[PDB]
């Protein structure tokens, strides 16, 4: 299958610049387009600009001409983007997509500011009525963004996790649940996994009554 | 693989 | 550049009835080479879009045939034959033909259906967060519909204000219900100060209130 893989969210301070990564399987990378195209709130999709690789050809959006620079190492099938002299309007999410659009990237956050990483706290939520409820508050952490599941993945039923919410000082916070049912309470595990990338907070948090 | 071609063109994998 | 422009900007639409998109672009798509570079994409929250149909009429690997694309010239539409839970999201117009290439704003497709009442949970603050010097108070309302309701705290049976935030989950792409969070803010001096702790939902598909409590020290 194809597969678009980006790298990791950035924080990068204004003037500085950021080159986030594209790599590819599952077919011949010398012979698909790949585009760039950031989204940003308000902006909707924007399309940044291709290159096809078996050449080094590029197309780019008069809007970002000056700020973006793609390229391609075909020796690891990975396309390229470099942005340069940025600035607040230039946080948002980016992505790679192949060819008329077919296949997408996850996504890379940018967010560029000042501010220095900071790491969340993560809380259990636990129970002190056939269902039960337990979850983890993932609180005061900064850029965006967080990672959060249960079990390494392995528990979907029954979870919600909230979207993140930017607080009026500044930083983040969001919540994740699992309604169960009573019964597992205090005998199953429930490990709530969080990653934030930017500051390089790994959380693995078991979450038991009390 | 899944299938591509090699000759350029304006659009691929269509 | 070539301007997309989608109508309408919400679809509410309930489960089984036929929904439509319509996007307008300002130069035709039609290209010198016989083909319409137009395509239509799928975003859901969170996630990445993933393209639906291409030139126009075409339709992606594994795509139902529920989704139908027509038009020429500058008018397109996407048509859903029966809108089922898992079609939510936003639905965007691109065009492949002019340079740069462009997209619509997005048309967000959101499920209509039955009152569901929520089921509600409240959570103490953990002793991990009170060791630490704070403590949030959180309310769970559960997979409930439609997304409107009122959150009221009480402590030791005072009526709180101006001290806690909600926040509301997207749309379930199974049963087309929200959840909603209310955390209750205080210091950790101020929460040792107090016993009861209460949470009360007011909710359409409530006849009276809802409250959930704990005694702080059980
Ligand atoms: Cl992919
Ligand atoms: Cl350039
Ligand atoms: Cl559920
Ligand atoms: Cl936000
Ligand atoms: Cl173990
Ligand atoms: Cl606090
Ligand atoms: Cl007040």
């Amino acid at each position: 299958e194809v597969q678009l893989q980006q790298s990791g969210p950035e924080l990068v301070k204004p003037g500085a610049s950021v080159k986030i990564s594209c790599k590819t399987s599952g077919y011949t990378f010398s012979n698909s387009w790949m585009n760039w195209v950031k989204q940003r709130p308000g902006q909707g999709l924007e399309w940044i600009g291709r290159i096809y690789p078996g050449d080094g050809d590029t197309n780019y959006n008069g809007k970002f001409k000056d700020k973006a620079t793609l390229t391609t190492d075909k020796s690891s099938s990975t396309a390229y983007m470099r942005l340069s002299s940025l600035t607040s309007v230039d946080s948002a999410v980016y992505f790679c997509a192949r060819s008329l659009f077919d296949y997408w990237g996850q996504g890379t956050t940018l967010t560029v500011s000042s501010a220095s990483t900071k790491g969340p706290s993560v809380f259990p939520l636990a129970p002190s009525g056939g269902t039960a409820a337990l979850g983890c508050l993932v609180k005061d952490y900064f850029p965006e963004p967080v990672t959060v599941s249960w079990n390494s993945g392995a528990l979907t039923s029954g979870v919600h996790t909230f979207p993140a919410v930017l607080q009026s000082s500044g930083l983040y916070s969001l919540s994740s649940v699992v309604t169960v049912p009573s019964s597992s309470l205090g005998t199953q595990t429930y490990i709530c996994n969080v990653n934030h990338k930017p500051s390089n907070t790994k959380v693995d948090k078991r979450v038991e009554p009390k | 693989e899944t299938f591509t071609n090699k000759l350029k063109e304006k659009h691929t994998d269509l | 550049d070539v301007v997309m422009t989608q109508t309408p900007l919400t679809l509410s639409v309930t489960i089984g009835q036929p929904a439509s998109i319509s996007c307008k672009s300002s130069q035709s798509l039609l290209d010198s080479d016989g083909k319409t570079y137009l395509i239509w994409l799928l975003q859901r929250p969170g996630q990445s879009p993933k393209r639906l149909i291409y030139l126009v009429s075409k339709l992606d690997s594994g795509v139902p045939d529920r989704f139908t694309g027509s038009g020429s010239g500058t008018d397109f539409t996407l048509k859903i034959s029966r809108v089922e839970a898992e079609d939510l999201g936003v639905y965007y117009c691109c065009q492949g033909t002019h340079f740069p290439f462009t997209f619509g704003v997005g048309t967000k497709l959101e499920l209509k259906r039955t009152v569901a009442a929520p089921s509600v949970f409240i959570f103490p603050p953990s002793d991990e967060q009170l060791k630490s010097g704070t403590a949030s108070v959180v309310c769970l309302l559960n997979n409930f519909y439609p997304r409107e309701a009122k959150v009221q705290w009480k402590v030791d049976n005072a009526l709180q204000s101006g001290n806690s935030q909600e926040s509301v989950t997207e749309q379930d792409s199974k049963d087309s219900t929200y959840s909603l969070s209310s955390t209750l803010t205080l210091s950790k001096a101020d929460y040792e100060k107090h016993k009861v702790y209460a949470c009360e939902v007011t909710h359409q598909g409530l006849s009276s209130p809802v409250t959930k409590s704990f005694n702080r020290g059980e």
